[PDB]
RNA sequence: ACGAUUAGC
RNA sequence: AUCGU
């Protein structure tokens, strides 16, 4: 009850009970600030529980014995820990760490690692050694949270103490169990209780910036810190999704039963498959109804043209004809203790015999109950184990069928009976039709692909110095400068003069380490190569990109959900057409130089050799190199500067890697490691691996199966499918459609014989497909049943980050940045918007306060972020949806939603003024807006949130010679750079500062020079400032809004008819979207998911492709249209396509197309700002851009919506304007029409002109 | 003219959708389980 | 009206 | 004499 | 990765 005593207000306030306002927001902020952990802990236990939320608690996760009998040292005077169960363990034990604390100053009952131990490991002990590698070990796996983890579980109290919320739709009350239900959460409070024991302190451990600190007692152990951010996890998923008590208790169960085991990781890991094998892959069974999208995807396949024809019922012989999954779940059921569980889920999963919402809620709370935290293990355990494993070739390429060396590589004979010759083949078709074709040698395709690498990011300078001065050459330093000197921008300033000879030694430097940890997976090493050794490795990319782009179907798709192929999931996943998961266990040491880049090499070397014979490319010299192909005799063989690349990354790729590895977990732990895996992290790795993959299941389609097999149905089979049509491969993994015939969907056995002889080929030159047919899809971590998308909630937790190194953690806009990140993930999620908003909102207010003095960001900041609001100014509660447009856009769309009753509330309470205004009337919205904080917050969200340790004072000269051998290395070929001094002179005569900063090749050195000293700590002088700066901006009066704003909020808009349905009520397309969450439900029936990927219409809108790094094709075509409609001549657009460094007649063709041609409503929108908000970027917007958003009003022409005949673009800003309110109001989207703009058409395109001479 | 946004302005959106959706021809007569003689 | 929502001369005279 | 070192997209 | 110790 304290928690109502201290925060009643806020709960009313947060909950749609009474009106939003700020002074609370801060009164509870204050209050989130001073609260301290024991009475988080004191609320906690104030918690009336009930039964069904106790689960019997194991008592050995507490008894634990000690680490030393599970580390040794080994030959090479080396620190790993042996081995109990397998090769795998290799994770953190769970032993006890209490004998190594002691305790911390101005606080007895806390302690840390002590400096005695550190000191004896420090000068050469033994057991020290490896208690201090345990101990750092431990510390970094308590170290994967966010913030500490009492403050998320307070922020849950303080918003699950609202209790039920009202639908304004459903129009009743949410039916969800309170916290006394709360399985997890009772966990953690009893796991806590018994931790603390007599001890007035009751926080397990406590999370600061660098290091934690452990509350000494008997009872703790090294299991208990991913233990309680998993529970709080379970909690918070159960009180924002509406999980059901029972798979929350069974994911419980099966926490604690990791806790209790050796290893939290390693069992956490070994049972991470038991959720979705015993629900994903068993549903179905026997099916009596259901519907399923009707999709078909029309033959113009590399454009994944996707068309969606209504929904058929579910026939019943359309049940589960995969291969039953039952005996190996039992036996891992039965082999780690987990059976009870195991039978209940199967036992469970077979009630559902009909595809309607509840089986895939079901499907949804079961994949989300698994456990997500990030495995840590020691660096050089890692490596240890993932950089020795080779490929099992067993039919290798006969000695006979190859050459004599060219130089050191040799041809492979087309008389060959392997099956590389197909390889072969398709390789060297790809590297002539690349060499034949003429964009490879434009001098700016040459500038942009070598300054695709150049990145301010490390890339292992110290080796490449040591490596160039092991021949006494000497390379130039910069001293008393504060940017990064271990960037790959600092290699390229200092790589400027070096001719290619000097710096070919570099090229076999040993590379450095680089790791990241991972959700439910072993953490992937990472190599970065040099930045010549990058260079070395361009052709190889290069016609990787040829294969991907032109030889196969395949995508290169983007990070979040949202930029994916999911039509290509629902088509694949229909009950008609079943399709086959296929994926390559550890890709990364698969091929090597025996198969694989033996045959590459040699086809990309004979590909180009009769099509460019000198024409040296980028910063490679062409060169002489003899061979003895024939017979006896030897030539010279003169070859181009590609050749010469090619035969250095062919000694790099022979000879192997060298891989240091200096970590930090473990003192005396430096070594170098030899391995023959190939590098992850180049700039051609994903690229060949998915060539690789289409070409080898295209040879295999074609000519390895049908030598193979023998029934006649499995022939019929083979001959039908080819990977042109059915077959979609992404690096690792890949996706096969098999399609339905005339009879129904095609027999599982020949399905099962012919995964059979995948499984056999496969294996030949050591690969080994993990082939699952299970009536399912997966794909880019996708999963789909029946043409219905299903979201991992667990593979996205709430609390986790990543981190590899001991480095302290970001500042606290950096957490805010990171909440508003968690609050987008849970929308792509599809969670319970209500409580969810809810609880957003609680974490925004719990994290909003932080002192130095205090700062805090008033609630209008989180506004514009994006974060939608519940009732204000007497409104209805729940009244907007997060659909809402972050930004500007955003702020018109909710203040004109509510404008009329803004203005009312407003005069309501002693705010009246004479004046009358076109927007807000004869309401004083100056006075209100700055008491409100309204201004200050709006203008303090737009302030950067990370310290500006760039512009740090430099001495002069210094980097000045920086910028020209940034400047230098940019513009090699000198017509480049006639080019730019050309486009540079006709924009001096023509530009003539129309626009402000129009970017320029020359520009590139500045940019570049800045994000390599952004890359850095900042001191405290940095932090000083920016703080001052929030304050100021915070103490500060505004007059009025931002240009923009208020020329938005001079258009007005009615909405008369809501949109016929575009998708049937009954197809469930995604999980968690469903009557019982009525907003995404309602949003996505009315309006519609996209059925075309993103990627492909984002690019098709693109006056320029690509363009050199450090410049945004984003600003480059804003610039262009900003001088189109800010009247320009031609001459100034062919002047700054010149200076971007386009050839003359191609910028001239260029500006002449863009002077008269129109464009779709994007582009024109960037011109302003503009762009779809990555939330809306999961539904079909298209066509409500199009069509469902109508300038002309309802009762036909107004004469003053008449925009002119000039500035015609406006109707693009006026289409967003109109869409914003559009999508941002819930319930059904709305037919909205164009009703009044104040000041006329061509006063707002003034308006908007004079903000564009601007900037 | 100055139309605000309301919970039963939202409601009256939603009946006219829901009415046009059942107004539908395919799903006027659309059914997701055979009855007892479709069957035989 | 959020309510509402919820639930759904002598000569004249003679 | 030791020390806040990293991919690609 | 030397002035932090």
């Amino acid at each position: 009850s304290m928690i109502l005593t201290q925060f009643g207000p806020f709960i009313e306030s947060i909950s749609g009970i009474t009106d939003q306002s700020n002074d609370v927001f801060e009164n509870a902020a204050k209050a989130f600030s001073m609260f301290t952990r024991s009475d988080v802990y004191k609320a906690l236990d104030e918690i009336p529980f009930s039964e069904d939320a106790m689960l019997p608690i194991p008592p050995t996760i507490y008894t634990k014995p000690s680490h030393d009998s599970y580390y040794y040292i080994d030959a090479l005077n080396r620190v790993r820990r042996k081995t109990y169960q397998g090769p795998d363990d290799v994770y953190v034990p769970n032993c006890s760490i209490v004998e190594l604390l002691e305790p911390h100053e101005t606080l007895t009952s806390y302690g840390r690692l002590s400096e005695a131990i550190e000191n004896r490991a420090k000068d050469g002990d033994s057991q020290a050694r490896i208690a201090t590698t345990y101990g750092r070990i431990a510390e970094s796996q308590a170290r994967q949270i966010k913030a500490p983890l009492e403050k998320f579980v307070l922020a849950l109290l303080v918003a699950e103490a609202g209790g039920s919320l009202y639908d304004p739709v459903l129009q009743k009350y949410d039916e969800i169990p309170g916290l006394s239900h709360n399985c997890p959460l009772w966990c953690f409070r009893e796991i806590c209780r018994h931790i603390s024991g007599p001890l007035p302190d009751r926080a397990p451990y406590l999370y600061l910036s660098a290091g934690v600190f452990w509350l000494m007692s008997p009872r703790m152990t090294s299991a208990i810190p991913p233990l309680l951010s998993d529970l709080v996890n379970l909690a918070i998923l159960q009180q924002t999704a509406g999980l059901d008590p029972s798979l929350v208790r069974l994911g419980v169960q099966i926490c604690l039963h990791a806790a209790a085991s050796s290893s939290y990781a390693w069992f956490i890991l070994k049972t991470k498959s038991i959720f979705p094998q015993n629900t994903l892959h068993s549903m179905y069974e026997s099916l009596e109804g259901g519907y399923c999208p009707n999709l078909e995807w029309l033959e113009p396949r590399s454009d994944y043209k996707f068309m969606y024809m209504g929904a058929m019922p579910l026939s019943t012989k359309y049940a589960r004809s995969a291969p039953s999954n039952d005996k190996k779940a039992r036996e891992l059921g039965e082999k780690y203790g987990l059976s009870s569980v195991v039978s209940e889920l199967r036992r469970r999963t077979k009630t559902y015999s009909k595809h309607d919402f509840t089986s895939v809620r079901y499907i949804r709370d079961a994949m989300a109950c698994t456990s997500g935290i990030f495995l840590v293990r020691t660096p050089t355990e890692t490596v240890l184990q993932e950089y020795t494993q080779s490929p099992e070739i067993k039919v290798p390429i006969p000695q006979k069928d190859w050459t004599g060396p060219i130089g050191e590589i040799r041809i492979l004979k087309d008389t060959t009976s392997s099956i590389a010759r197909y390889l072969y083949r398709t390789w060297y078709l790809a590297a002539a039709r690349m060499a034949a074709q003429p964009r490879t040698w434009d001098p700016l395709f040459q500038a942009i692909m070598r300054s695709q690498y150049v990145t301010a990011r490390g890339g292992s300078g110290a080796t490449l110095r040591e490596s160039l001065y092991a021949i006494n050459v000497s390379l130039p330093d910069f001293k008393g400068l504060p940017v990064k000197a271990a960037t790959k921008i600092f290699q390229a300033a200092q790589l400027a003069n070096l001719p290619f000879s000097h710096t070919s030694v570099a090229i076999l430097a040993d590379t450095s380490m680089g790791l990241r940890n991972q959700v439910q997976r072993r953490p992937r090493s990472i190599m970065p190569l040099n930045v010549p050794q990058q260079q070395v490795s361009a052709p190889h990319t290069l016609t990787a990109d040829y294969i991907n782009y032109h030889m196969n179907l395949s995508t290169t798709s983007g990070s979040a959900v949202i930029e994916k192929v999911i039509p290509l999931g629902v088509y694949a996943s229909s009950p008609p057409n079943q399709s086959i998961n296929i994926d390559i266990s550890a890709c990364d040491a698969s091929i090597t130089w025996d198969f694989f880049l033996s045959v590459i090499m040699a086809a990309i070397h004979e590909g180009v050799a009769s099509s460019s014979i000198g024409k040296p490319f980028m910063g490679v010299p062409a060169s002489i190199v003899n061979d003895e192909s024939v017979v006896g005799v030897r030539a010279a063989r003169p070859i181009s500067g590609m050749q010469n690349m090619i035969q250095h990354l062919s000694k790099l790729y022979k000879r192997g890697f060298s891989y240091r590895v200096n970590d930090s977990f473990s003192p005396g732990n430096d070594f170098t490691h030899m391995t023959t895996t190939f590098p992850s992290g180049s700039t051609a790795t994903s690229t060949e691996h998915t060539a690789n993959n289409s070409t080898m299941m295209e040879t295999f389609l074609t000519v390895w199966g049908p030598e193979h097999t023998d029934d006649p149905d499995v022939l019929r089979l083979m001959k039908s499918l080819t990977i042109q049509r059915n077959y979609v491969c992404q690096g690792d993994d890949g996706l096969m459609i098999i399609d339905g015939n005339t009879a129904g969907k095609v027999n599982s056995e020949t399905i099962q014989k012919m995964l059979e002889l995948i499984s056999k080929y496969g294996e030949e030159f050591g690969w080994k497909y993990d082939i699952a047919y299970d009536g399912t899809a997966e794909y880019l971590k996708l999963y789909f049943i029946f043409g219905c998308r299903i979201p991992n909630l667990s593979r996205h937790p709430i609390v986790g980050k990543e981190r590899a190194n001991s480095s302290a953690e970001e500042p606290w806009p950096a957490i805010l940045d990171q909440i508003m990140g968690i609050f987008f993930n849970g929308v792509h999620d599809g969670l319970q918007w209500q409580r969810w908003i809810r609880y957003s909102w609680a974490l925004c207010c719990a994290f909003s306060r932080q002192r130095t003095g205090y700062l805090q960001y008033p609630m209008w900041s989180f506004v514009y972020w994006g974060l939608p609001l519940v009732k204000v100014f007497g409104s209805d509660p729940w009244i907007f949806s997060w659909y809402m447009p972050t930004g500007d856009l955003g702020m018109y769309s909710w203040i004109s939603l509510i404008r009329p009753l803004m203005t009312r509330w407003m005069v309501a309470n002693g705010y009246v003024t004479d004046k009358c205004s076109p927007v807000f009337g004869n309401a004083d919205y100056r006075k209100c807006f700055n008491e409100l904080k309204l201004y200050q917050g709006y203008y303090m969200a737009q302030l950067p949130r990370n310290p500006k340790k760039s512009g740090r004072a430099a001495p002069r000269e210094v980097r000045e010679q920086f910028t020209q051998a940034l400047s230098d290395y940019l513009m090699q070929n000198p017509e480049l750079k006639s080019r730019v001094l050309r486009g540079r002179s006709e924009w001096e005569k023509y530009g003539a500062g129309i626009i402000h900063n129009p970017p320029s090749l020359f520009d590139v050195p500045h940019k570049w020079y800045q994000g390599a000293q952004e890359a850095a700590t900042a001191t405290r002088e940095e932090l000083a400032e920016m703080d001052e700066t929030l304050m100021r901006a915070r103490k500060h009066s505004y007059s009025s809004f931002s240009k923009l704003l208020e020329a938005y909020l001079l258009v007005k808009w009615r909405m008369c008819e809501a949109r016929e349905p575009s998708v049937d009520l009954r197809l469930p397309l995604c999980a968690g979207i469903d009557p019982l969450n009525s907003d995404p439900f309602l949003k996505m029936v009315s309006v519609g998911p996209m059925l075309q990927s993103t990627r492909k219409y984002f690019a098709q809108t693109l006056f320029m492709a690509k363009t050199v790094s450090g410049l945004d094709v984003n600003a480059i075509d804003s610039a262009l249209l900003r001088l189109r409609t800010l009247g320009a001549d031609k001459k100034a657009l062919t002047a700054q396509l010149l200076m971007v460094g386009l050839q003359e007649s191609e910028a001239d063709a260029l500006a002449g197309k863009i002077m008269l041609q129109d464009v779709n409503t994007v582009q024109l929108a960037r011109v302003v700002n503009l762009a779809v908000p990555d939330t809306w970027m999961s539904l079909d917007f298209d066509t409500m851009f199009k069509h469902h958003v109508k300038l002309l009003p309802k009762d036909g022409r107004h004469l003053n919506t008449d925009i002119p005949p000039r500035m015609g673009w406006l109707r693009a800003i006026l289409r967003f304007l109109g869409a914003g309110m559009a999508m941002t109001a819930t319930g059904v989207a709305v037919d909205i029409y164009l009703e009044d703009i104040h000041g006329g058409g061509r006063s707002l395109g003034q308006r908007f002109m004079t903000w564009m001479r601007q900037e | 003219g100055n139309m605000t946004l309301t919970s039963s302005e939202i409601q009256r959106h939603i009946t006219e959708f829901i009415s046009s959706w059942q107004n539908h021809p395919i799903v006027q007569v659309s059914a997701d389980v055979e009855n007892r003689k479709t069957a035989q | 009206a959020h309510v509402a929502s919820h639930g759904l001369n002598r000569k004249t005279a003679q």
